[PDB]
């Protein structure tokens, strides 16, 4: 499995695109009360400033945070290799079958 | 080919004398088309999204 640094990085980005779309979901509903709004009812004008308040929230600190991505790639820099010992490992399985094959106490 | 082209000429009309009666149901009804304008706009939005 890949590293833990690599795991809290994917997990900040998904939750950067969530975000994202959590974004693109407000301005949905957003757009959605303006139009009542333009209606003529005032019962949900209340509401209005808690969404323009939530939309414009959620619009800053998900940049924010993908910025904050895009510097640890800055200090990130610096921070067949396997085949080297990949022969070796095949070695010792191959020993370890035998040893399977030579004890016939163990075939079973 | 249908005529020899020299048809557009210049020429002077009076403006019509201003009233209440038609600028004011004018801009009240392009009130009217810019709120369905508004309508569509949410509606195609909302879709879109």
């Amino acid at each position: 499995m890949q590293p833990p640094y690599i795991q809290e990085r994917l997990k900040s980005l998904n939750d950067i695109e969530t975000q994202l779309c959590s974004m693109l979901q407000e301005a949905s509903q957003v757009t959605f009360i303006f139009g009542e709004l333009k209606r003529g009812n005032e019962s949900v004008k209340p509401q209005f400033e808690n969404h323009v308040k939530q939309f414009y929230e959620r619009l800053d600190k998900s940049t924010t945070q993908l910025r904050k991505e895009i510097q640890l790639l800055d200090e990130n820099v610096g921070t067949n290799k396997k085949a080297l010992g990949q022969d070796t490992e095949k070695m010792e399985e191959q020993l370890d079958l035998l040893s399977a094959i030579l004890d016939p106490s163990k075939s079973k | 080919k249908v005529v020899k082209p020299s048809s557009l000429n210049s020429d002077k009309i009076p403006y019509v004398a201003p009233t209440k009666k038609e600028y004011i149901e004018l801009d009240i009804l392009n009130k009217g088309w810019k709120l369905q304008s508004l309508n569509e706009s949410k509606d195609l939005l909302r879709a879109s999204f």
